[PDB]
RNA sequence: UCCAUUGCGACAACGAGCGAGACCCCGGCCGCGGGCGCCGCGGGACGGCCCGCGCGAGCGGGAGGACGGCGGGGCGAUAGCAGGUCUGUGAUGCCCUCAGACGCCCUGGGCCGCACGCGCGCUACACUGGCGGGGCCAGCCGGCGCCCGCGAGGACGCGCGGAGCCCCCGCCGUGGCCGGGACCGCGGGCUGGAACGCCCCCGCGCACCAGGAAUGUCUUGUAGGCGCCCGCCCCCACCGCG
């Protein structure tokens, strides 16, 4: 399974295909933002969305049945508070982009709601899985 | 990147508004050396400007020199924002604007002027170099 | 023998015997696994310490500076650098190079306080073999943090210049000048 | 000169001076089995290998 | 006080840097950075060249330090 | 008939808890089964300053309230309304363990 | 997040029922607030921590010193066993030690022939000790003169 | 001899008691029972075994063992201080105030003002590092979805739920520099009857190169480093208990 490959291959490998697939499609607020209040500065890679988009897709298949929530995906990418002569305290992410990489994966069926949150549906855990089964050689 | 070389143009230290830019660092912390431009400011006008960021300050060339130029006197239009900008709902005109060199000091000047004859509370403290917000006094910043 | 615990999986710990009998039974070099890590907690008795694996000592005294301390992995892995490049240089086995640091460094005489007389008064004495072995590493360690602050070179490449320069008996080095200062103020006053 | 190792069979109690020396006795095993007393710092224990850098002198 | 600078002015490439390293067994980026007083970057670059190259080869690598031996002899 | 009970006392100190546990349990063997539930203690925890005035070392107290609870929900529908009454009734009346009855 | 403590780790509900009964043994290993417990059946040799293999444990530096066991003892044994573990508590490495100890104390279990228990025990003891018997220590409380347990606040005379 | 007026052995003394220990809470190993949720009752370690000594009490070493020789806390003797508290109280003696009130209630201001001396803390002085991206584990204990908004926050609707350091890949390259983040200039929001209070965004970018005479704390999950919860609280933690 996925779990059976190191995380770091897959999903830079999976973030590639997906760019090529025209899957997903980074919007125009892209150019001028962070990722946190808890940030700085603005990432350094042009591709950093569909790294996004791969982590959290992995992040659904690991919970299976269970459900996610956007803010409970949001504390998976916190980071801590400099500069400020004041103790560091930890932050949360942001939610906007996050929103949007949800929507555009459910508008695909890849993903599926629920009583509460949403969750993977087969179709996403067959291409998960395919995936990583090509890129296990 | 990939580049080793100077090129044939390299220009071994820049000078634009009056200020003097250096070669060997990279692009958008040079331009933090003028006044009215810093980090976040930079990464989005160059990029407008279809400008590499992650290149040394002495491989750009004069076409790409000038294009920026273009983009710090009228950047609204080139579809940055208006919450990234130095001045937003001027006093006067009610417009929003970027303001480089020059235009800082002498703008600045002017404000008290207008907090002087207006006759406000932090007017009469600047002239008697206090702390203008309710920072506490008195126990520490001493001699 | 059947598992011979190459360290860092790479040089073999089978031929490495020290030459100094004095201070031969402090120093252990059959046991030390892999790693050089082991959550044991030595220094509970009074003379535990004199089995722990050299390395592992070695390590635990580069995370001194209340900066540094706790981190054990970054320590383990500066010391598997540093021994990829005496590989390199000297071309031998660098466990030999490091007992035959840690035993030209380490003084053989020492100065105390115990003549009164309202004065100095130091006395001329003598100094354990467990004593030696401590502040050999300590100045080994020492040595090579003074040089790689505010300084452009990292810290394994001092490390391994200090060891290498010790162990040539060399006074280029910090370990063997503070051994050599301590032998002389310690000889003027016996 | 040149400096000998001697062994350690008996030590003989601290002193009073902060009580950081030891005194020892200690045997040339070179051949000469010359058993005298010493001063030592740190900690020692029985057949300890000391090296000393004088072949005559005293303490007491 | 010191300063080094971070591209090479042409010909200096080759005349001196390729060819002293090439009389080197083993190199990192901040040894050479020390020797021919350029700055760390440049190091990376060249190095990267010459990996490609062949003559020298990686021993031990991770971001913070990785360390190679020529394979020229 | 069935009516799904459920027994819930509370108390401060862990003999009478205990004690009442027992007789319930050996009043309820035969209306049904009554197995006990034990849940993770509240504590309460409150912590003062030992002097009035604040004079001296700074010295604290540090008082505490466990409170200890049980939860039998084993008659479910093998106690009728009158049949939860029955033992209930029979249990000794400590004088300090509240108690509530809900379906 | 886990507690260690907890009914659902202890009989492990993770696994389906029908699959459950097939595990025959169980064991525990622990350091700090880190629990571990595997359940160890037949097969030919395969091993898991938390849905992952051995071989790709995450601090990376320690995967020897999860992996000590099998090259002390030999291959042998663990070809012939396969293993599911999960642990829940506190720290990477606290994690890490645990999980050699269930490791080690399970295969120790699995034979029955218990003179060739006791020469396994000497022959595993003596390269480590914690590797069997647990290690006690664990945090201890502060008090109120400062912000540690040893420490205290800084006096001034004057 | 003992950490201990803890004990042995003597004595114009004999015989008792308090304090010390014993005791209570927590933790570590095993068993029984029960079980929405790990929680109720017990066992276990005693200088007990071996070796040396010593009349003796007891000292040193080695074992086997989850743990080995007062493991962390609570309680805390007689006698006393002109120690602090009349501003904690329907605790109070004697004085002072008592209808232009020192009673009680309303509106504003102040307790925070600043040429100066010093006490506990916080942030840093960098490469054993800073920035960007990703992977991943706690405990006192614990609440979440969807949609707007760069964010902080907001509108609706339901009962459900955990991080920093660290590790991996890259950029910077000894420059008061991308170290550090005080001060100041435009702007957007929250609490509240009411901002002088607290959060977020763009720009500006102070002192500081490991600190004189002097001085404090500390022995195993300890120091140190890293963060997370409660208290007071309309809002707010560089504090305090953990």
């Amino acid at each position: 399974s996925v779990t059976r490959v190191p995380a770091d291959v897959f999903i830079n490998s999976f973030a590639a295909h997906l760019k090529n697939r025209g899957i997903i499609k980074c919007p125009a607020f892209t150019d001028y933002v962070k990722t946190g209040v808890s940030r700085q500065y603005a990432p350094r890679d042009a591709d950093w969305f569909y790294i996004k988009a791969a982590s959290v897709i992995r992040h659904f298949y690991i919970s299976g049945s269970h459900s996610i929530g956007v803010a409970g995906l949001a504390r998976k990418y916190s980071s801590l508070q400099k500069g400020k002569t004041t103790p560091h305290h930890t932050k949360r992410a942001s939610c906007k982009v996050i929103r949007s990489i949800v929507s555009q994966f459910l508008g695909q069926k890849l993903l599926i709601a629920g009583e509460r949150g949403r969750h993977i549906s087969p179709n996403g855990r067959k291409m998960v899985e395919d995936f990583a089964e090509g890129l296990q050689k | 990147m990939t580049t080793i070389v100077q090129p044939n143009d390299y220009r071994d230290l820049l000078r634009m508004f009056n200020t003097n830019i250096q070669g060997k660092v990279v692009l958008e912390c040079a331009l933090v050396g003028i006044k009215g431009i810093g980090r976040r400011f930079a990464n989005v006008a160059l990029k407008k400007a279809n400008i590499d960021v992650h290149k040394r300050a002495g491989e750009l060339t004069a076409a790409e020199e000038d294009a920026l130029m273009k983009v710090l006197e009228d950047p609204l239009s080139h579809g940055i924002p208006a919450w990234m900008l130095n001045r937003n709902n001027d006093f006067e005109s009610g417009k929003d604007m970027h303001i480089l060199v020059n235009t800082i000091a002498s703008t600045h000047r002017a404000d008290l002027e207008r907090l002087r004859k207006t006759r406000c509370e932090r007017g009469v403290r600047h002239h008697h170099n206090l702390k203008v917000r309710g920072q506490h006094t008195k126990s520490t910043g001493r001699r | 023998m059947s598992l011979e615990v190459a360290l860092f999986n790479k040089w073999p710990l089978t031929d490495v015997k020290c030459q100094d009998e004095s201070l031969e039974a402090y120093i252990s070099i059959d046991n030390h696994s892999f790693v050089p890590h082991s959550a044991g907690r030595w220094s509970a008795k009074r003379f535990r310490k004199a089995k722990c694996p050299v390395v592992e000592r070695l390590t635990n005294s580069l995370m001194m500076h209340g900066r540094n301390s706790g981190k054990k992995l970054m320590a383990m892995k500066t010391v598997g650098e540093a021994f990829e490049l005496i590989n390199l240089y000297t071309g031998k086995n660098p466990v030999q190079v490091l007992v035959d640091a840690v035993a030209n460094s380490g003084p053989r005489e020492d100065s105390c306080r115990i003549g009164k007389g309202g004065q100095v008064r130091r006395q001329s004495v003598d100094v354990s073999p467990l004593r030696r072995v401590n502040i050999g590493i300590y100045n080994i360690a020492t040595g090579a943090r003074k040089a790689a602050f505010r300084k452009v070179r990292p810290f394994a490449e001092c490390l391994a210049e200090e060891i290498m320069n010790a162990a040539a008996g060399a006074d280029k080095s910090y370990a063997i000048s503070q051994r050599n200062s301590v032998e002389r103020i310690a000889v003027s006053n016996r | 000169p040149e400096p000998i190792n001697a062994r350690v069979i008996e030590v003989l109690g601290r002193t009073s001076s902060r009580g950081g020396i030891t005194q020892v006795k200690v045997e040339f095993m070179t051949g000469e089995k010359r058993q005298i007393i010493r001063n030592v710092i740190g900690p020692v224990r029985k057949d300890d290998i000391l090296v000393l850098m004088e072949s005559e002198r005293e303490a007491r | 006080k010191v300063d080094y600078p971070t591209l090479f002015a042409d010909e200096a490439a080759m005349n001196e840097a390729l060819k002293f390293i090439k009389n080197s067994k083993c190199i990192t980026h901040t040894q050479i950075c020390e020797r021919l007083r350029v700055s760390v970057a440049l190091a990376k670059r060249v190095m990267r060249q010459l990996v490609k190259s062949g003559d020298f080869a990686i021993v031990s690598k991770s971001s913070r330090m990785t360390i190679f031996k020529n394979m020229t002899k | 008939m069935h009516q799904k009970y459920t027994i819930i006392v509370v108390g401060k100190d862990l003999k009478l808890v205990e004690r009442y546990v027992k007789s319930i349990v050996k009043e309820g063997r035969a209306f049904g089964i009554s197995g006990p539930c034990r849940a993770p203690v509240r504590r309460l925890t409150i912590t003062t300053r030992k002097s009035p005035c604040g004079e001296g070392t700074n010295t604290w107290h540090r008082f505490e309230l466990r409170m200890y609870k049980r939860t039998f929900w084993v008659t479910c529908g093998g106690n009728d309304i009158s049949t939860i009454l029955s033992k209930t009734v029979v249990i000794p009346g400590i004088q300090v363990t509240v108690e509530v009855e809900e379906p | 997040m886990a507690k260690g403590n907890r009914r659902d780790l202890l009989e492990r509900n993770d696994i389906e029922v029908r699959e459950r009964d097939k595990y025959t043994v169980h064991t525990l290993g622990k350091k700090k607030n880190s629990v571990a417990v595997a359940f160890v059946k037949a097969g030919k040799g395969d091993i898991l921590v938390n849905n992952v293999p051995l071989a790709l444990v995450r601090p990376e530096i320690l995967r020897t010193k999860v992996s000590e066991p099998i090259m002390i003892l030999g291959e042998s044994l663990f070809k012939g066993l396969d293993m599911n573990i999960k642990v829940a508590g506190g720290g990477h490495v606290s994690q890490i030690y645990a999980v050699r100890q269930a490791i080690s104390r399970g295969v120790l279990a699995s034979v029955k022939d218990e003179a060739a228990r006791s020469e396994l025990r000497a022959k595993l003891v003596s390269y480590d000790r914690q590797l069997v018997v647990s290690d006690p220590r664990r945090c201890e409380a502060k008090k109120f003169g400062g912000r540690g347990a040893r420490a205290r606040r800084q006096k001034s005379y004057r």
